[PDB]
């Protein structure tokens, strides 16, 4: 039976829900932005924003709210996910102990009706009294809300009305109420009700409002003093207060619709609104005081702010501060002005967060030939149209060619007293010495000195009183303003050559065989304080900068040679603190010293590419457990610096990693580069605090950008995205394009901002207008909204756009690959594409035009009028397969430059999804199911093998191995259909067998092949997917001695966990459609497993009870090595 | 509201949920079961003219029970178009048929034989 | 793999002495072997169609000839290939199968009145249509129908000759089915081109063989009735 390995490799980006209050302090207010299965509990500061603790959760999060009830001087959090299981969440905090308490819980979900159809909406009374819920479309679902619930009981009272488009709850008026929007037979209206909670009964309604006005969309209820509820629509607003009403339809809101609001002020005074196409509003109201007590309204404004992005969180936070969430990209923060601008916006944009949003397309594709290949995902909408980058380690690409390789070492040497201006470096070989400039990215050769222009040198720092530090044979001396006498050379008293010297800005440490030296500096002095022995010979020497930026360092580093030495010394005056004696040949570069904001750590650089987790109180002298992390084959170095701030930690290894954060976390971030020995702080002219590399080859003065995992590069083109593809030949990416427009009376049509559709370095329209014998182009009145394509080929590493190719008026581009057919050596772009109209059926009429890039220039080569909408398409071995209205339609290339069917297909639903490998063809289906397919070259015709039967709605299909075939669904699922072995008879081997089950829970859009780690030359392939929440995960196939050495380790873990809801894992998983509630089997989550790092070793202890281990072999499981084999799988991701 | 065409019910699901957005639902469903194709015809040639009341079908979908005018419900393939094997139920003819879910039950009604 | 598209070849006369019940009993197998496409495109663009024009006319093998060339056409686009070749390939279709219909045979009336009833959508066919007497042959078979002829209709009372004429005219309302509505857009050709000039229209034109008989009178053709009402 199949098994399949799924985690996450990026996290999800986009945003759902954004409520704001005082959830960690009681006088604090935060924020706190659900995206998808996260909960990311931010702060705020008068600076930004800030966060505390992310926690994910088993189930979609899609209502939130907090609320103050009476009895808590904090709040709490109401969260329910998809699958109707609900929890009340409390933060508890002692001190550095951040944790999250489910109060109470339950599932609340009924066995029969249908669930919705505008979602789930709920609202939280304002007298913390009930807890609203819409579920099941008749059913009006309350919580009673005490503390009595330790689990959570449910009412059911029955909604009269069915079809609800909006329910709000109103203000302080002694009794909790309703509002809504119902649609009736006949009209449409807003009623109120009354629940007695006590009674289970609907009372007699406040309000009756027998008619409003036909698109009513959304209710905004205002407060206590002047309580009513405006009633938005999609033309014009209203207010409603029982006896008196007042209606506005102010010009501005005539051309968008508004989706969301926020009451920004307490008493209510001012509303914002956003719309679908990015602009803010803002609701004035004119507070009008009638009588001494009497609180009423005079007069509604509608202010226009603005542009930002597409909004679906709306939370002012203080001093004019608001922040925009977005699901369709780039959810930024902004800041409201009190004067205007240019354009009247109060809108100041400030830093932003970065989202993938909505993948509609993905292909990994290498650029610089390394085993690490790029990621290039479609995201966005709109105009938050953007190509992001997605990329393994850190990006070291600003970086200047100088060619000294195998070079011992760089040290800087000045003259500007007060700046680091006219810097020459040093030139140390062993044996040789020159001295170095910089222009910039170029070198120069000189001798400047006079001291160190005979014999090496090993270190030579910068003295903080602008002196420096001179070792060249056997003695140590200060620098003045660039001497050629001694300033003070103090001697060796044992005029023996230096084993390893070392220098600071404060002090000198030099080991001369097992003698440890120390010098005091002085104005000009040099003063012998204090001396220690060794009991070996000295392997190396580290000095970090540790505190005062002084150079006084309270811990001291000693290596011995063929000894590991974790010998720990007061370097002032090295007094014994920590003695450990490891053992073994293995010689260490001793110990890196850097404080990672949490607590000092140590670094051992081991030979042989070994590598030890250290942990050191800079006061005490006490160690924690080793941890062997492998790196290479070679003797390894731990360095830390400057890179522009921050004090960026490098490992100099065979396998470069950046030590010093992920997501603030202590997990290994690679760089761009093969093999990395030392580095070298120089003085770039044209690159600011940069760093160069001494390495096995070239000299790399480069500097380190923001340190992830997965550093983004955002292309924007403000138009929604489609396909990409990839050109190996030519060097060239291509975006299938979404642009609105509207219609002109006098002209064709007309645009609505300057995306980069227009702004092409060349342009072209389509000929031959082929559809001319139809009249169905009949004729519109407004310019409502039509939608233009074209074709976007983006250049390779200027990411300019070269050509833009607008199609004919209403004809979508659909579908998109790039190969070569038939015996022609040209690589084509190939675009299958549909006519459309609304207030019409599915379309039957279209093209496919396949093109060229001659010289840098598109061109239409032929076209073939197709009866039928293109939907998917894959080359076949030279053969163009297509799709066409459930109908599979497979081509042919002649020399004649055309195309002839080759043959058919018809025993299909519908057919969407066309995947191939070698000569089998996978078609997943509207309704239906997995549908294999086979081609005997031989006959030359298809024939069906098999076929599945259950009907589930597909979402995006993959093969895995011609054997085990991937499906997903529109129930957010996965599963694999095995093709059926036991071929005993010919009913039973035309039934494909679903092996397999997993609840996924995201959408799926995209499969692709291809790894995001480096070629090395385990698991066996990999399938990375695409989604529409950002969340790119991995799929990958085991080994089924592995997967009962995993699969009864997830059920160790689901008794030890305590997931936050108090979900079984068993049954979040479980795939769960309208009809079938079957558990999951088959997959494993890796997602839970990677998570047994993070257990504590009093906790990874009861994990391993009497379990198994294969290493043909039999062993009882043991710590250290049930957390190797997710170490083993940690390395894909 | 998710527009009256299907494939632009096909790229809004694409940056939506499920279906296209409110009214997406049914507008499948509007293109899904308006249309149907025969697949097989089954005959009873034993008496050279078929003599069926009621149908239905299994608890897994494999056979479907017809059942005849003489009093016999005859099993027969849905993959081959062969019949399996008869059984004589009742006297009459055959009103309603029906199987349970978990595959371990019969009800088969009589037209007017004593037990019915 | 065993040659059987080289086989059949052999099998049909080549100026050789062969008898005739052989060789219609050959076609008979190669109608049944003409229904695959892998099989169809290698037959003609190995010559196979001008070996088969191969057949003095008076002749008991005509029957398969026109079966032959009927499945020729039924579901693969040959007759799209059948164009670029020397100029009298068609030329030598029109003289026999027109023929054929005249020739009056039992069923050679049945069949070969059947591959006029899709291969009109090539221009080029209608071309060689009208370059001969055209109509002048396919009125004569209406007008010769004797269960047309009133002076006559209580002669012949056998049901072969009753059954086989009361589908004869059948299947040549069906020729004349799809011969008006080819004509309908070639003259709607000759509307959109010479009235609209430019006004809407494209002046591109290379007289390609191409479908363009709009293939459905539940919609179109009825569609097409409409917009010759704003002709001259």
């Amino acid at each position: 039976m199949s098994y399949n390995y799924v985690v996450t490799a990026q996290k999800p980006t986009a945003v759902n829900g954004c409520v704001t209050g005082h959830f960690t302090s009681a006088e604090d207010l935060n924020l706190l932005i659900a995206k998808n299965t996260r909960l990311e509990i931010y702060v705020v500061t008068a600076e930004g924003l800030r966060p505390v603790k992310e926690v994910g959760m088993y189930g979609k999060i899609a209502v939130m709210e907090l609320f103050r009830p009476k009895g808590e001087s904090k709040d709490l959090l109401f969260i329910l996910t998809a699958k109707y299981n609900a929890c009340i969440l409390e933060y508890k905090q002692s001190g550095e102990s951040i944790d999250i308490i489910t109060r109470a819980h339950g599932n609340v979900q009924d066995r029969i009706g249908r669930p919705s159809e505008t979602g789930i909406i709920g609202i939280i009374d304002p007298e913390c009294r009930m807890i609203g819920l819409r579920l099941y479309d008749g059913l009006f679902k309350v919580i009673p809300l005490d503390r009595d619930n330790k689990e959570l009981k449910a009412f059911n009272i029955r909604l009269e009305e069915l079809h609800v488009i909006d329910v709000k709850f109103l203000y302080g008026c002694q009794a909790p109420t309703i509002c809504f929007v119902y649609q009736d037979p006949q009209g449409r209206h807003v009623k109120t009700y009354e629940v007695s909670l006590r009674e289970k009964e609907f009372n007699k309604g406040p309000w009756k409002q027998e008619n409003v006005e036909a698109e009513a969309s959304m209710v905004i209820a205002v407060p206590e003093p002047f309580g009513g509820a405006i009633i938005i629509g999609q033309e014009s607003i209203t207010y409603h207060n029982g006896d008196k009403y007042l209606a506005i339809a102010p010009p501005i809101i005539k051309q968008s619709t508004i989706v969301c609001h926020n009451r920004v002020d307490p008493n209510g005074s001012r509303y914002l609104l956003g719309d679908m196409e990015g602009r803010l509003f803002m609701l004035l109201l004119e507070k009008e005081e009638q009588m001494d007590g009497t609180v009423t309204l005079k007069d509604l404004r509608v202010e226009l702010l603005g542009e930002t992005s597409i909004a679906e969180c709306l939370t002012y936070l203080d001093n004019g501060v608001v922040f925009v969430g977005s699901r369709l990209g780039d959810s930024q923060l902004v800041k409201l002005n009190v004067d205007s601008n240019e354009q009247g916006s109060y809108v100041v944009a400030m830093e932003t967060f970065t989202n993938l949003g909505p993948i509609v397309d993905m292909c990994v594709v290498d650029l610089e030939r390394q085993g690490q290949g790029q990621l290039v995902t479609c995201s966005g909408a709109f105009k938050e149209g953007s190509l992001r980058i997605i990329r393994n380690g850190i990006g070291i690409h600003e970086h200047a060619s100088i060619d000294l390789p195998g070079i011992k070492g760089l040290w800087p040497l000045r003259s500007d007293p007060n700046r680091e201006t006219d810097d020459t470096l040093v030139l140390s070989f062993v044996g040789q010495t020159r001295v170095l400039m910089l222009n910039g990215e170029e070198v120069e050769e000189t001798e400047l000195m006079g001291f160190v222009d005979d014999q090496q040198t090993f270190f030579c720092g910068n003295v903080a009183h602008q002196q420096l530090i001179q070792i060249t044979s056997a003695s140590v001396r200060l620098v003045s303003q660039e001497p050629k006498a001694l300033v003070s050379e103090w001697k060796e008293p044992q005029a023996k050559n230096i084993s390893v010297a070392s220098c600071n800005s404060s002090q000198v440490v030099v080991a001369v065989g097992r003698a440890l030296y120390y010098l005091q500096i002085h104005p000009q002095e040099l003063r012998q304080i204090s001396h220690t022995e060794m009991e070996h010979e000295v392997a190396c020497l580290d000095i970090t900068p540790l505190g005062d930026s002084n150079g006084l360092s309270p811990l001291c580093a000693i290596g011995l040679w063929t000894d590991i030495s974790a010998r720990i010394l007061k370097l002032p005056s090295f007094e014994l603190l920590h003695k450990e004696m490891l053992g073994g040949e293995i010689i260490p570069r001793s110990i890196l010293m850097t404080t990672f904001e949490s607590s000092h750590y140590l670094l051992c650089a081991l030979g042989d590419g070994a590598l030890f987790y250290f942990g050191l109180n800079i006061e005490t002298g006490l160690l924690s457990d080793r941890k062997k992390v492998t790196l290479g084959t070679q003797p390894t170095v731990l360095r830390t610096f400057r890179s522009l701030s921050t004090t960026n930690v490098f490992a100099c290894s065979d396998r470069p990693t950046v030590i010093y954060s992920s997501n603030h976390k202590l997990v290994f971030s690679n760089v761009n580069l093969k093999e990395v020995n030392y580095m070298c702080p120089l003085n770039s002219d044209g690159y600011p605090d940069s760093l160069a590399l001494a390495n096995n080859s070239t000299l790399t003065i480069g500097t380190i950008d923001e340190i992830q995992k997965l550093h983004i590069r955002t292309v924007p083109l403000y138009e929604s995205p489609r396909k990409i593809c990839y050109q190996e030949v030519s060097q060239c990416f291509g975006v299938l394009s979404s642009r609105i427009e509207v219609q002109d009376t006098s002209g064709g049509t007309t645009a609505l901002r300057p995306s980069a559709s227009t702004q092409a370095l060349s342009s072209s329209v389509s000929s031959s207008k082929l559809f001319s014998s139809s009249t169905a182009p009949h004729e519109t009145s407004f310019g409502e909204e039509v939608e233009v394509h074209n074709l976007l080929i983006i250049d390779q590493h200027t990411f300019e756009v070269l050509h833009a190719h607008q199609f004919l008026q209403n004809e979508y581009a659909l579908s998109l690959v790039s190969c070569k057919l038939g015996k022609d050596p040209n690589t084509y772009f190939i675009v299958g594409t549909a006519m459309v109209y609304p207030e019409e059926a599915e379309p039957k009429q279209g093209r496919i035009v396949v093109f060229q890039y001659s010289d840098g220039k598109l061109q239409t080569v032929a076209e073939k009028e197709v009866k039928g909408a293109v939907y998917s398409m894959v080359e076949f071995n030279g053969k163009l397969l297509a799709s066409i209205n459930s109908t599979v339609r497979l081509y042919e290339w002649t020399t004649e430059k055309e195309l002839r069917t080759e043959c058919n297909h018809y025993n299909n639903i519908m057919a969407l999804y066309l995947k191939t490998k070698g000569d089998f063809i996978l078609v997943g289906d509207l309704m239906r199911s997995v549908l294999l397919l086979a081609y005997k070259p031989m006959e030359g015709n298809f024939e069906e093998i098999a076929r599945d039967f259950n009907p589930n709605w597909m979402s995006a299909v993959e093969i895995l191995d011609d054997d085990n075939f991937l499906g997903a669904e529109n129930a957010f699922n996965l599963f694999v259909c095995q093709k059926d072995s036991a071929a005993t008879t010919d009913e039973e081997r035309q039934h494909l067998q679903e092996v397999g089950l997993f609840h996924l829970g995201e959408f799926v859009n995209v499969f692709c092949h291809g790894s995001l780690v480096m070629q090395n030359l385990p698991t066996q392939g990999s399938v990375l997917f695409g989604t529409v929440n950002g969340m790119i995960g991995l799929v990958t196939s085991l080994s089924e001695s592995w997967y009962n050495l995993l699969l009864d380790m997830q059920n160790r873990l689901n008794k030890v966990i305590k997931s936050v809801g108090k979900i079984e894992h068993s049954f979040w998983r479980s795939f769960h459609t309208e009809r079938k509630t079957e558990p999951a089997t088959g997959f494993i989550d890796g997602d839970l497993i990677e998570s047994f790092l993070d257990i504590s070793r009093p906790k990874m202890q009861e994990v391993v009870a009497n379990l198994q281990y294969d290493d043909g072999m039999k062993r009882e499981a043991t710590a250290d090595d049930l957390i190797k084999v997710v170490e083993e799988l940690t390395r894909i991701h | 509201q998710a527009p009256i065409n299907f494939t632009s019910r096909l790229n809004r699901r694409a940056s939506f949920p499920k279906y296209g957005g409110v009214d997406g639902g049914c507008f499948d469903r509007h293109l899904i079961f308006s249309r149907f194709r025969p697949i097989s015809v089954f005959r009873e040639a034993n008496e050279d003219e078929s003599g069926f009341t009621c149908c239905a079908f299994s608890a897994r979908e494999r056979f479907l029970m017809l059942g005849t005018c003489t009093g016999q419900l005859k099993l027969y393939n849905v993959f081959s178009g062969q019949e399996e094997a008869s059984y004589n139920c009742h006297n009459s003819a055959i009103t309603h048929l029906e199987p349970s879910r978990d595959g371990s039950l019969l009800l088969t009604s009589a037209t007017w034989s004593q037990p019915l | 793999q065993l040659g059987s598209r080289e086989l059949m070849m052999f099998y049909i006369d080549l100026k050789q002495t062969n008898d005739v019940l052989l060789t219609f009993e050959a076609l008979k197998h190669l109608a049944s072997l003409l229904l695959h496409n892998k099989f169809a495109t290698e037959f003609v663009a190995h010559g196979g169609v001008q070996k088969l024009l191969e057949i003095p006319r008076p002749s008991m093998a005509a029957t398969g000839v026109s079966m032959c060339l009927y499945y020729l056409s039924y579901n693969q686009d040959a007759m799209e290939r059948v164009c670029m070749h020397p100029h009298n390939v068609l030329s030598d279709v029109v003289n026999y199968t027109l023929w054929l219909m005249e020739c009056s045979h039992a069923s050679g009336c049945c069949h070969a009145t059947m591959f006029f009833s899709i291969c009109f959508s090539f221009r080029a066919v209608l071309e060689l249509f009208d370059r001969y007497d055209g109509l002048r042959r396919l009125v004569n078979l209406i007008s010769t129908l004797e269960i047309l002829n009133l002076e006559d209709q209580g002669a012949l009372l056998s049901d072969d000759e009753i059954f086989a004429s009361r589908q004869t005219g059948k299947h040549t309302c069906m020729a004349l089915r799809k011969y008006f509505e080819a004509h309908l857009a070639i003259k709607l050709e000759q509307v959109k081109q010479s009235l609209q000039r430019t006004e809407g229209g494209i002046l591109v034109h290379p007289q390609p063989p191409y479908k363009a008989c709009s293939y459905t009178h539940e919609q179109i053709v009825e569609m097409m009735e409409f917009l010759i009402e704003y002709g001259p």
